């Protein structure tokens, strides 16, 4: 399983089939033999497997990072609170490599199933990548190697004063 | 362990490794001081014993 909304999915629509020849499809027949042959002993096993593993049933939990203060709330110096801040932006943004590649599958997974109409079918998803990559560029593009929270503010600064500057004329 | 161990651990260390940036950046403006001055505990250069001097009157008066 997976979450839905993570992946949309739209539902399948197969047309049900009309077979006007009098022959035999040799797809359907490989079908039903594979499906006693192949499908049915694995089905099988596993329903063997996942009997044990509800017998051991475990656990495991997604860790919970609470929020430390910014790098904007640290003293320059400071490296007690500069150190948290730079490990929760690089968390952070880890995060956000992980949300481009989400949004990378989709816009992948789209052009797969529109076909021949991903030009005109598989707009908002190519719309959605075009909008995370603009604010991904305004975030995280030209830092460098050694990048970090206090460049990542460096260049925000310098991005909000060149647009400041075009109202100070406008 | 778990992360919380290494992080913490790496705030001691820094906690030490900052203390002591300043500490040696804190030696060098107060040994600039005491040398160019002399008002402090160091580089206090010698000056004769005036324990040596006669007091004892002398054979002279003016003196």
């Amino acid at each position: 399983s997976w979450d839905k909304d993570v992946y949309p999915e739209p539902p399948s629509r197969t047309p049900a089939p009309s077979p006007q020849t009098s022959l035999p499809n040799p797809i359907t027949y490989l079908t039903k033999a594979y499906d006693l042959v192949v499908d049915w002993p694995v089905t099988l096993v596993r329903e063997f497997i996942e009997r044990q593993h509800a017998k051991n049933r475990t656990y495991y939990y997604h860790r919970q990072y609470r929020r430390v203060p910014d790098i904007t709330e640290c003293k320059e110096g400071d490296v007690l609170c500069i150190y948290e801040a730079e490990m929760q932006w690089r968390r952070d943004f880890k995060v956000d490599q992980e949300i481009m590649n989400i949004i990378q599958e989709r816009l992948k997974a789209c052009q797969q199933r529109e076909g021949e109409n991903y030009q005109q079918n598989c707009a908002k998803e190519l719309e959605q990548f075009t909008k995370v990559t603009k604010a991904y560029q305004d975030r995280y593009l030209d830092l460098g190697a050694y990048y970090s929270a206090r460049k990542c503010l460096a260049k925000q600064k310098q991005r909000m004063l060149e647009e400041r500057k075009a109202a100070r004329q406008e | 362990d778990g992360p919380e161990k290494n992080y913490e651990k790496t705030l001691a260390i820094l906690q030490i490794e900052s203390e002591k940036a300043e500490l040696r950046l804190k030696e060098q403006e107060v040994r600039r001081l005491m040398r160019a001055r002399g008002d402090g505990p160091w580089y206090q250069f010698p000056t004769p014993e005036k324990e040596f001097i006669d007091h004892s009157p002398k054979a002279t008066p003016d003196n």
